[PDB]
Formats: structure tokens, C-alpha cells, sequence
């Protein structure tokens, strides 16, 4: 079943995490009123840039999936397993976890790729 | 055994396109400052050491006739001569009525005048009292109307002036192409400008191209390797120009033997005109030298080439244009400001079979001018003090051959011009754009578990 | 030896082959008539980012080479191994595959990434 | 600690060396007088990607650090390990190390990846 772009959007997250191949392909796309268009284009490349530069610099480098050694904070709404992925969209999680996605990246950006590779410039060494 | 597909990256192939051209100009042109001449203002430094990579084993086919960097270049010159006169002084109330008469001097009736001197009303820096002064025109600027003159280019479109800051000086212009873009050249001795070129090299940016602005005789312009070439879309086409380059540039001499004064008449606010005053020594017209035994030893070597198309044991006759504008029946060109037209019937005017001093030439000025065929713009060329000496390369010609011949073995071939193209596609033979494709794809005997 | 940029352009596929680190570096390059040259590094860089979406969305992303799983239809110039890399320029060959490249970029974009990393994401959560 | 964006540049090499994931985080960041930041911008994106491309075709595309297969030319500053590290500021060594930048960066570019994956092209075939 292909839903289409943004298809899966009312469905829960376990059953959106299906269609990410989906949103991923349609989001990049390929005298005045002409330059409307440019700059648009521009602002695209480089909200696209922006995000694959997060999406880099984290412990994940290959998009779609990623896993991570971060610990659960049970503040940042502490939900289970089968209540998230089986019960809740990812519009109604990013409205409760907006607070606490900035803190996020900064444990990913920061305490991982940071400490992990160069353990693994001390690892590889020997 | 069985091949698998691999994607390659970087691999050298391109294919012929158009793009967007940009410019390089040295770092001693952005010296000569004066108010940005010409072009030359935000224009990309040359880099100091150019490379031409001559790549081996490869022949690539160019076409002159079908290049766009032609266009381009005409679009962008036009572009320039607009964006160089928008900023200059309007010459909206010069319309006005010319008293004029002749010039002081002392007959015969042969003379014509050719210089008239009007007098007429100006309007003044107030909007009340006007202003009673007198200018020199020209007699192809006025034209009298029922002595009372006006301005020739009244009922056919406005007039502005150009500035005294900018000159029209040509000077070398680099055409480079961006990323993912290359410019292809041919190296050969012998490449007549179409098809396939054995010695091809690629460059990023050109040779210094000068702009030079002319007709019927190329000025200026780069010299043929060996024997001098002759180029042509269609040579059995009598209405295709014939554009010739020559190896041995023929020394020419111009001169404006009639050293002037400018005149600032103000008409203000803010605006001045300037006339042209009085002639300071004797009344002498405009002239060019070209040496007859370089005329000669060059036109004997142009007939001889000519015979390799025309058959061998044929008859070359030159005349001069059959007719029309000023501008084609002359050889138009600019010499430091002034706008010559000069008689070429004394260059082309001879009978070649199948086996010491100088030619001067009649030149007129003119300072009202409308080139490029523009309607809607006239410039007025301010007058230039002092007396106007130039020494330009005569490197090629662009000639037109006679139809309807069939009976008959001599051909006769006439200057022409008019297109303002072929003065560049006489340089831009030996380039042409292409873009890169890096992605290739190939089998090989490669891929994972 | 170091041809330059667009060196092997008359030499062989497989000598060519060696010259792929010299055009990809030279493919990028780090009041009007000042537009002239903005708008074209802007198309300049949306034909890089074109080809490096292509590029990832196949088997490849580590770009110069990559193999993949596509068995090489004989219909597509039916030619042997030592008679494209030892006899053939890139130009030659482009010439006689420009009918193929469109469907071969379908069979390499559809095909491979979309059913071999979801058969990766059946054989990592076990 | 975190010193911030250019913290550690009058620190020594390896003490500047953990501050990698700032100066990196900080250098993409996301009618006339409007095309002055348009156009600044869009080198800014071209300089990233400019140096994107160069870590990309090097044996590197992970970011932040990577080992190669190049012997250290004692002709480039014969320094010792503890006195590079502990005894000298990145702009130090970089006005040095000036002359030889793009040297080296031919023998990352061409002599490694193109020659490297090519021997890995005929190792994964078997
Ligand atoms: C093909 O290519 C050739 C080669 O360049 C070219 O010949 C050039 O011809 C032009 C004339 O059209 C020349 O440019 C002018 O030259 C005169 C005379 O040069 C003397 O002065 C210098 C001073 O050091 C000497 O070194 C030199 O040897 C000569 O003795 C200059 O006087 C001109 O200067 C004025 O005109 C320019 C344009 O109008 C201004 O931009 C410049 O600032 C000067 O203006 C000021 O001085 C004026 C002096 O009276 C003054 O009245 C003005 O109001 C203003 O204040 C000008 O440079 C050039 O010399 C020739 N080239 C060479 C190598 O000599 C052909 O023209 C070209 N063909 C075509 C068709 O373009
Ligand atoms: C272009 O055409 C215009 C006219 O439209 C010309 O400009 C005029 O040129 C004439 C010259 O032919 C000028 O006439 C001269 O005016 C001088 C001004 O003197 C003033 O002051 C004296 C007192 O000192 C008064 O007596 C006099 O009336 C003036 O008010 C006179 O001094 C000149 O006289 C001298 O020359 C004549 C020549 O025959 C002698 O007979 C005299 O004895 C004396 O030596 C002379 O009369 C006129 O003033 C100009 N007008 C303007 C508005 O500038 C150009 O000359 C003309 N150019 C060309 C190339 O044809
Ligand atoms: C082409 O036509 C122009 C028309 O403008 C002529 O230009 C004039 O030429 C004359 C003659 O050379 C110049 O007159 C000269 O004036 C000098 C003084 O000028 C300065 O001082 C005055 C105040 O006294 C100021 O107003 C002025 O602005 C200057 O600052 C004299 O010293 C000259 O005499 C010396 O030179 C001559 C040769 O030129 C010698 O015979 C003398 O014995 C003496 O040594 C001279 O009288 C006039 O200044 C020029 N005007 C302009 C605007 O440039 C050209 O001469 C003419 N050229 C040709 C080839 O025909
Ligand atoms: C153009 O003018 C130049 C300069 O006067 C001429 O060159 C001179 O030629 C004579 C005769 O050969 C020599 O004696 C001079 O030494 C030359 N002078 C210079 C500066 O070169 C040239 O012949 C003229 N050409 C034409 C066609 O008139
Ligand atoms: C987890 O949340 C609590 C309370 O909101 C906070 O004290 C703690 O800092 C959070 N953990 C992290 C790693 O930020
Ligand atoms: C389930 O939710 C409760 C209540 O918030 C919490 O105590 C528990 O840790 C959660 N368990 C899991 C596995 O998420
Ligand atoms: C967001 O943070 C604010 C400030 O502490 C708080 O009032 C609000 O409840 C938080 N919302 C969520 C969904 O955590
Ligand atoms: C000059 O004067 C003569 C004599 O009156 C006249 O015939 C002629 O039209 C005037 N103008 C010219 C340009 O010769
Ligand atoms: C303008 O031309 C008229 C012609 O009718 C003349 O009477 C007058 O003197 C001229 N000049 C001025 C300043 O009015
Ligand atoms: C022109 O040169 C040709 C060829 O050498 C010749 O026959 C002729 O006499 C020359 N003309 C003049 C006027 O010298
Ligand atoms: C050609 O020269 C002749 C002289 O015989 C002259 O009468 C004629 O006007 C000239 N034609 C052109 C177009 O120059
Ligand atoms: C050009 O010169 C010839 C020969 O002197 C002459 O017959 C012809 O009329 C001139 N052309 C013009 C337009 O003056
Ligand atoms: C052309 O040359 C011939 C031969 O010298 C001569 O008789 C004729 O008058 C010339 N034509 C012109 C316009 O000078
Ligand atoms: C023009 O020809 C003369 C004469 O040989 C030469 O000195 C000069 O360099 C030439 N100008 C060029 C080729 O631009
Ligand atoms: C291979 O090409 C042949 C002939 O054009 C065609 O019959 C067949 O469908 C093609 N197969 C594939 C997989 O492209
Ligand atoms: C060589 O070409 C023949 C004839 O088309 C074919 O049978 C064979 O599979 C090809 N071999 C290779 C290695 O490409
Ligand atoms: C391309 O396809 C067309 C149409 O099937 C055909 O005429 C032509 O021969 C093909 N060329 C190549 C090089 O495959
Ligand atoms: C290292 O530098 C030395 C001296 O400059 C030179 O002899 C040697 O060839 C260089 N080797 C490399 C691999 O750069
Ligand atoms: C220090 O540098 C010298 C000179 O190149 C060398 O002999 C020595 O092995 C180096 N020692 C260390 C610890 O790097
Ligand atoms: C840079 O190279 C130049 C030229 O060989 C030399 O004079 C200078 O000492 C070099 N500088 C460094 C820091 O190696």
C-alpha cells in the first residue's frame, strides 16, 4: 500500500514509520516574478541542507532510521512502548515533546558523535 | 561472467548547450578607471596563469555559424551601450529650430559645406529667459526644413548625450563559463570554422576579444595562422556574407585633421551641452592611409585563396557597395570618440586574371549615430579637443559575392556589413560551450554478497 | 600523470576510469549583470545537488563508484567486457546507451534501495 | 566545558581538538538591501558544501575526524607527535602547514578513494 505523500499522517506513529521513504522522496523535488520562485527554491535547498546536516552531525549518517545510546528521560512525557506506537500520531507527539527537542539535539549532537568517534580514534589506533 | 552495472563519477563527457557566459577583464584594464570605461566595473579579475588543457586523441566538431556565444555577446554589448547611456544627459530640447550657414572659409562651390554653423534658442538653467547660442554640426546631423535647419534625427525617436567620462575604447574581454561548463578550441592551422577539429584543447576562459564595432573592413582582430582563410555558411550562397581573415594585419591611419574646442553651453539645472566652438587652423577633412604595397600583397594573397573555391582559372573583380545606408556603404568605425564613415572605393577597386606611397580615403564624421539599427536611442557623440590620430590593424573583411551569374567565368565581390554579428563570430570560431555529465554508468564484474 | 580536467575525454572507459577524482573536483568550484552570474551558480548548484540525489538514491551513495545487483540486459548494446573498456570512450559509449539511461535509472531507483534496505530492516530486528 | 564557537584557538591542538562538534554546529547556521544576505548566504552554502565535497571524495564522508593511508613527509615541518599537539595553536600550525594544504589534498583525493575502492571493487566481487 502506498498512502502517498504525507499519507500516513491521522495514522499512529508505528504505522507511519512505514511510509518515511515516502515524505523523504517528495521533499527535495529535483525581471521579477521569476526570482518568486528562486528564492523559494533556495530557502528549500537549504531547510534540506539544514536538516541533513542535523541528521549528520547525530549518530545516524544513513536517513530514514537510526539508533542512539540516549537514555530515556521519563520527563519528556513518559509514555510506553505500546502507547505510543500502537495509540498516538506524530502531530500529537511533536506537540508534547516540542518543549524538549532542542535539549535532545543538543545530547546528540554534543555527548555522542563527539565522544564516540574519537573513542574510536583511541580504539583504532591499537 | 555476468557483468554488473557501476556508477562512475567524473567521467569525461559532455554534450553541446547553451549557459549563461560571464566576463574576465585582466587587472590593468580596472587601472584605467575614468568612471568605468566601457564595461569593465564589477567585471572578474583574469586569472594571472590561464590553462588550456589540449586534450589528446580527441576531435570535436565546431560550428561558427550556429554559436551562440555570438548572440550572447551582441545581447550583452546592446545590454551595455542601454545601461552606459541611461545615466547620461537627455537632449529632449535640442529639436529646436537651426539658423544655420556656412562655416568661415573661402570657397570653391565644390566644397559643400559639409560643416554648418547654427545659431538658435536654448533654454537656460531658469525657466524664463532663453539663450541665444550658436554650435557646428555636421551635414549629415541637420537637415533643413521649409536657412533654417533642425536636427536629423527629429520624428524618429529622442537623443541623449553621451557622458564625457566613459569613452568607447574596446578593450580585451574574457568570456569564461561557470561550474560544470567548459569551453572547447580548436588548435589546427587550417581550421576553415566547421566540422570535425583534430587538435581540440578546453579553457574555462577565452583571449582577450576586443569589441571592436565596424564594417566591411575588421579592425583590430586576431591573425590567421599560414595562409590567410576565408569562411562562409554556404559558399554557392551569394546572400551569406563572406568573412575573411587575414595573416599580415595592413597598416591603416586615421586622422581628424581639424583639432577642436568644446563648447559648454548650460542648460541647466544641472544638465550642459556640449557644442562644438570654432575650428582652430585650416578646414580640412577627415582622411585614411593604407599602404599600397601591403593593400597589394594582401589582396594578391586573398585573390589566391579565392581561386580554391571559384574554380582555378577564373576572373576576381572587386567593386565597391551597391548602395543603401551610410552605414554599409562606408566603413563605420569609431576613432577616439568621433564616429568615421569612410570612402572604401579606393581599396576596392580592381581586376585580378587568373595570372610608394599611400591609398587615402575620403572619411566623414558623424555624431548623431543610431547603430545596431536602434530605434528609440540616439547618442550624440560629444566633441573631442585636439587633433584625433589612430593606427588600427586591418585583419579581415566581410564580403558579399554578385547572384544571377550562370554565363560568365569572373566573380565580383563587394563590401558589405550591416549584422553586427559577424564583427564577433569573427573571433569566436575556434570556441564553443558544453556542458559536463559526470554520471556514467558501465559493466563490470563487481558487486557485493 | 595528471591529464587535468577532462583529460581521458579520448581515451578508453577503463583509462578513464582513473580519472574520476579530476572532473568531480572541478564540478562545483567552491544592479544587474551581477545576477548574470548568480542565477547560473544557482542552476550550477541545483545540478550538483540533482546528481547527488540521484547518486544516493541508488546503491551508491559513496560516490565515484559503487556496484549493484542489475543483471546487464543484452538489448542494451550487446558488447563484451574487454570491447567497452579496451576499445570505447565515454562519449562513444553515451552515445549508443541515451535510449537505455532512463530505464536503467528506473530499474537502479525503484528496484534495488526500496525493497533491499526494507529486506534490511526484516533482517536487523532479529 | 564549553568554550564556544572558536573556543579553543589560542589552545593547543589536542586541547582544540574537543571542540570539533561547535565550530562545526555554528557554520551552516540553518527591491535591493534584500539581495545583500541573499547573495551572502548563498556563498555561505557554496562554501560548505566546497568543503563537504572535499571530505566527501577523501577517505573520510564521516565528518569531524578520519584516519588515511598517507606516511607523514618529514618535509612538512618535522615536528614530533607531543609537539604538535601540546606545544601549538591550529592558526600556528596552519601558517606552517600553508605551502603543502594543497599538496596533500592531491594525495587524499586521487591517491586514496580512486585507487582504494577500486581494490575493494575487485575484492567484493569474490
Ligand atoms: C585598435 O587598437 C588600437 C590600439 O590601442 C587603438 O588605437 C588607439 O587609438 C585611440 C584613439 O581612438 C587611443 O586612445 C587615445 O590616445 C590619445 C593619444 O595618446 C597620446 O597620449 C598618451 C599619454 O601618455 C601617450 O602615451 C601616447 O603615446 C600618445 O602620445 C590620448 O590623448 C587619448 O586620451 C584621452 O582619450 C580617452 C578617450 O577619449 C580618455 O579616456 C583619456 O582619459 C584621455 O582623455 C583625457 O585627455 C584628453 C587629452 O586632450 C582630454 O582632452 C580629455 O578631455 C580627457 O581629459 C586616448 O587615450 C590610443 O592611444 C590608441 N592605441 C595606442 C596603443 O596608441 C584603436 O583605437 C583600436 N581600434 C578601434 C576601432 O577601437
Ligand atoms: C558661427 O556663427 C556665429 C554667429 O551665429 C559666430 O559667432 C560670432 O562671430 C562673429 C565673428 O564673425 C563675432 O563678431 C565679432 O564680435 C566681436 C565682439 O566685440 C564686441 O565688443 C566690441 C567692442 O570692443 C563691439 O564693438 C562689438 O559690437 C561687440 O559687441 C567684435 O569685436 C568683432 O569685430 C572685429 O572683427 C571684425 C571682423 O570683420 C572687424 O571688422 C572689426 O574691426 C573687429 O576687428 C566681430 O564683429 C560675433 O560677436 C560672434 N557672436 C557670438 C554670439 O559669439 C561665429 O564667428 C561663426 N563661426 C564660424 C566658424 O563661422
Ligand atoms: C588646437 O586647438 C586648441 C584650441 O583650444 C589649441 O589650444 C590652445 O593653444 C594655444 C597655443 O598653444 C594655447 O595658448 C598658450 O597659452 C599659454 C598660457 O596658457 C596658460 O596661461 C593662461 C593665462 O596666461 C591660462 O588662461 C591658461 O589656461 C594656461 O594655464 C602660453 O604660455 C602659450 O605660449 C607659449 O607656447 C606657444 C606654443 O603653444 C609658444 O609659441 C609661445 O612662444 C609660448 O612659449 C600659448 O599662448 C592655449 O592655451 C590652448 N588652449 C587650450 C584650451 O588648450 C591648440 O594649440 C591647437 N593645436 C594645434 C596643433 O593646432
Ligand atoms: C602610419 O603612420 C606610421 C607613423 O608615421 C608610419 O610608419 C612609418 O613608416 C615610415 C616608412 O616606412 C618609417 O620611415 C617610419 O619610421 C614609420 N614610423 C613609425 C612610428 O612606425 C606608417 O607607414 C603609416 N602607415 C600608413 C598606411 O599610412
Ligand atoms: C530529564 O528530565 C528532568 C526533569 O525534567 C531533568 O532534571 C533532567 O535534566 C532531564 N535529563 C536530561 C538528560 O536532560
Ligand atoms: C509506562 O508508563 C508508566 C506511567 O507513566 C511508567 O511508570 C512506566 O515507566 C512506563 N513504562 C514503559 C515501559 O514505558
Ligand atoms: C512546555 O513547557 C512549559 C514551560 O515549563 C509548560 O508550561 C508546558 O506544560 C510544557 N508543555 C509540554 C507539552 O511539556
Ligand atoms: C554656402 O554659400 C553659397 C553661396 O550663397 C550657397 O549657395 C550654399 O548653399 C551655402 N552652403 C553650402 C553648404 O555651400
Ligand atoms: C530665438 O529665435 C527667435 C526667432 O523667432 C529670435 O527672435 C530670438 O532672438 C532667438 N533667441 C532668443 C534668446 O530668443
Ligand atoms: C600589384 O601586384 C600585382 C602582383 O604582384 C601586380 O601584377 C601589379 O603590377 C601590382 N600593382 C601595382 C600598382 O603595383
Ligand atoms: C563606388 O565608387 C564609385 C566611383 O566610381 C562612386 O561613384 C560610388 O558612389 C561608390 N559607391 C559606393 C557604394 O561606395
Ligand atoms: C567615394 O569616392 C569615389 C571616387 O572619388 C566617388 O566617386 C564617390 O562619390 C565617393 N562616395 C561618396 C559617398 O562620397
Ligand atoms: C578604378 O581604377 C581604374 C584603373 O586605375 C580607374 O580608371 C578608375 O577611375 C578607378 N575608379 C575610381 C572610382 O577611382
Ligand atoms: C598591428 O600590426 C602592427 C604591425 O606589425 C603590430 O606592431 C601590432 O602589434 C599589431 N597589433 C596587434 C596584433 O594587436
Ligand atoms: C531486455 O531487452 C529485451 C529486448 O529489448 C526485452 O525483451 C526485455 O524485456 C528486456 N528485459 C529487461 C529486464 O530490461
Ligand atoms: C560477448 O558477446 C557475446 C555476443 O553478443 C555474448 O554471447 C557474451 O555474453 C559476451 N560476453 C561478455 C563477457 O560480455
Ligand atoms: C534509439 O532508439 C530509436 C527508436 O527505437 C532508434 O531509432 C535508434 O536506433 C536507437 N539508438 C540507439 C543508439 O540505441
Ligand atoms: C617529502 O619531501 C621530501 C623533501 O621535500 C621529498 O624528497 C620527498 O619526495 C617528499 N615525499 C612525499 C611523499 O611527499
Ligand atoms: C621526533 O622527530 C624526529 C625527527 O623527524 C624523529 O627522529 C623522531 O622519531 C620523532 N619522535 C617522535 C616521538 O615523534
Ligand atoms: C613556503 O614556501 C616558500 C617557497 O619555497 C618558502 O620560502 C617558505 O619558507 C615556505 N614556508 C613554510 C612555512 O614552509
Amino acid at each position: 500500500v502506498f498512502l502517498g505523500f504525507l499519507g500516513a499522517a491521522g495514522s499512529t506513529m508505528g504505522a507511519a514509520s512505514m511510509t518515511l521513504t515516502v515524505q523523504a522522496r517528495n521533499l527535495l523535488s529535483g525581471t521579477v516574478w521569476g526570482i518568486k520562485q528562486l528564492q523559494a527554491r533556495v530557502l528549500a535547498v537549504e531547510r534540506y541542507l539544514r536538516d541533513q546536516q542535523l541528521l549528520g552531525i547525530w549518530g545516524c549518517s544513513g536517513k530514514l532510521i537510526c539508533c542512539t545510546n540516549v537514555p530515556w528521560n521519563s520527563s519528556w512525557s513518559n509514555r510506553n512502548l505500546s502507547e505510543i506506537w500502537d495509540n498516538m500520531t506524530w502531530l500529537q507527539w511533536d506537540k508534547e515533546i516540542s518543549n524538549y527537542t532542542q535539549i535532545i539535539y543538543g545530547l546528540l549532537e554534543e555527548s555522542q558523535n563527539q565522544q564516540e568517534k574519537n573513542e574510536q580514534d583511541l580504539l583504532a589506533l591499537d | 561472467e555476468n557483468l554488473w552495472v557501476t556508477v562512475y563519477y567524473g567521467v569525461p563527457v559532455w554534450k553541446d548547450a547553451e549557459t549563461t557566459l560571464f566576463c574576465a577583464s585582466d587587472a590593468k584594464a580596472y587601472e584605467t578607471e575614468k568612471h568605468n570605461v566601457w564595461a569593465t566595473c564589477a567585471c572578474v579579475p583574469t586569472d594571472p596563469n590561464p590553462q588550456e588543457i589540449h586534450l589528446e586523441n580527441v576531435t570535436e566538431e565546431f560550428n561558427m555559424w550556429k554559436n551562440n556565444m555570438v548572440e550572447q555577446m551582441h545581447t550583452d554589448i546592446i545590454s551595455l551601450w542601454d545601461q552606459s547611456l541611461k545615466p547620461c544627459v537627455k537632449l529632449t530640447p535640442l529639436c529646436v529650430t537651426l539658423q544655420c550657414t556656412n562655416v568661415t572659409n573661402n570657397i570653391t562651390d565644390d566644397m559643400r559645406g559639409e560643416l554648418k554653423n547654427c545659431s538658435f534658442n536654448m533654454t537656460t538653467e531658469l525657466r524664463d529667459k532663453k539663450q541665444k547660442v550658436y554650435s557646428l554640426f555636421y551635414r549629415l546631423d541637420v537637415v533643413q526644413i521649409n536657412k533654417e535647419y533642425r536636427l536629423i534625427n527629429c520624428n524618429t525617436s529622442a537623443i541623449t548625450q553621451a557622458c564625457p567620462k566613459v569613452s568607447f575604447e574596446p578593450i580585451p574581454i574574457h568570456y569564461c563559463a561557470p561550474a560544470g561548463f567548459a569551453i572547447l578550441k580548436c588548435k589546427d592551422k587550417k581550421f576553415n570554422g566547421t566540422g570535425p577539429c583534430p587538435s581540440v584543447s578546453t579553457v574555462q576562459c577565452t583571449h582577450g576579444i576586443k569589441p571592436v564595432v565596424s564594417t566591411q573592413l575588421l579592425l583590430n582582430g586576431s591573425l590567421a595562422e599560414e595562409e590567410v582563410m576565408i569562411r562562409s555558411e554556404n559558399i554557392t550562397n551569394n546572400a551569406k556574407n563572406i568573412l575573411v581573415q587575414f595573416n599580415t594585419p595592413v597598416q591603416i591611419n586615421c586622422t581628424r585633421p581639424n583639432n577642436n574646442t568644446r563648447k559648454s553651453i548650460r542648460i541647466g539645472p544641472g544638465q550642459a551641452f556640449y557644442a562644438t566652438g570654432d575650428i582652430i587652423g585650416d578646414i580640412r577633412q577627415a582622411h585614411c592611409n593604407v599602404s599600397k604595397a601591403t593593400w597589394n600583397e594582401t589582396l594578391g594573397k586573398v585573390v589566391k585563396q579565392l581561386r580554391k573555391h571559384f574554380g582555378n582559372n577564373t576572373i576576381i573583380r572587386f567593386a565597391n557597395s551597391s548602395g543603401g545606408d551610410l552605414e554599409v556603404t562606408t566603413h563605420s568605425f569609431n576613432c577616439g570618440g568621433e564616429f568615421f564613415y569612410c570612402n572604401t572605393s579606393g581599396l576596392f577597386n580592381s581586376t585580378w586574371i587568373s595570372n610608394n606611397d599611400s591609398i587615402t580615403l575620403p572619411c566623414r564624421i558623424k555624431q548623431i549615430i543610431n547603430m545596431w539599427q536602434r530605434i528609440g536611442q540616439a547618442m550624440y557623440a560629444p566633441p573631442i579637443q585636439g587633433v584625433i590620430r589612430c593606427v588600427s590593424n586591418i585583419t579581415g573583411l566581410i564580403l558579399t559575392r554578385d547572384g544571377g551569374a550562370n554565363n560568365t567565368s569572373t566573380e565580383t565581390f563587394r563590401p558589405g556589413g550591416g549584422d553586427m554579428r559577424d564583427n564577433w563570430r569573427s573571433e569566436l570560431y575556434k570556441y564553443k560551450v558544453v556542458k559536463i555529465e559526470p554520471l556514467g554508468v558501465a559493466p563490470t564484474r563487481c558487486k557485493r554478497r
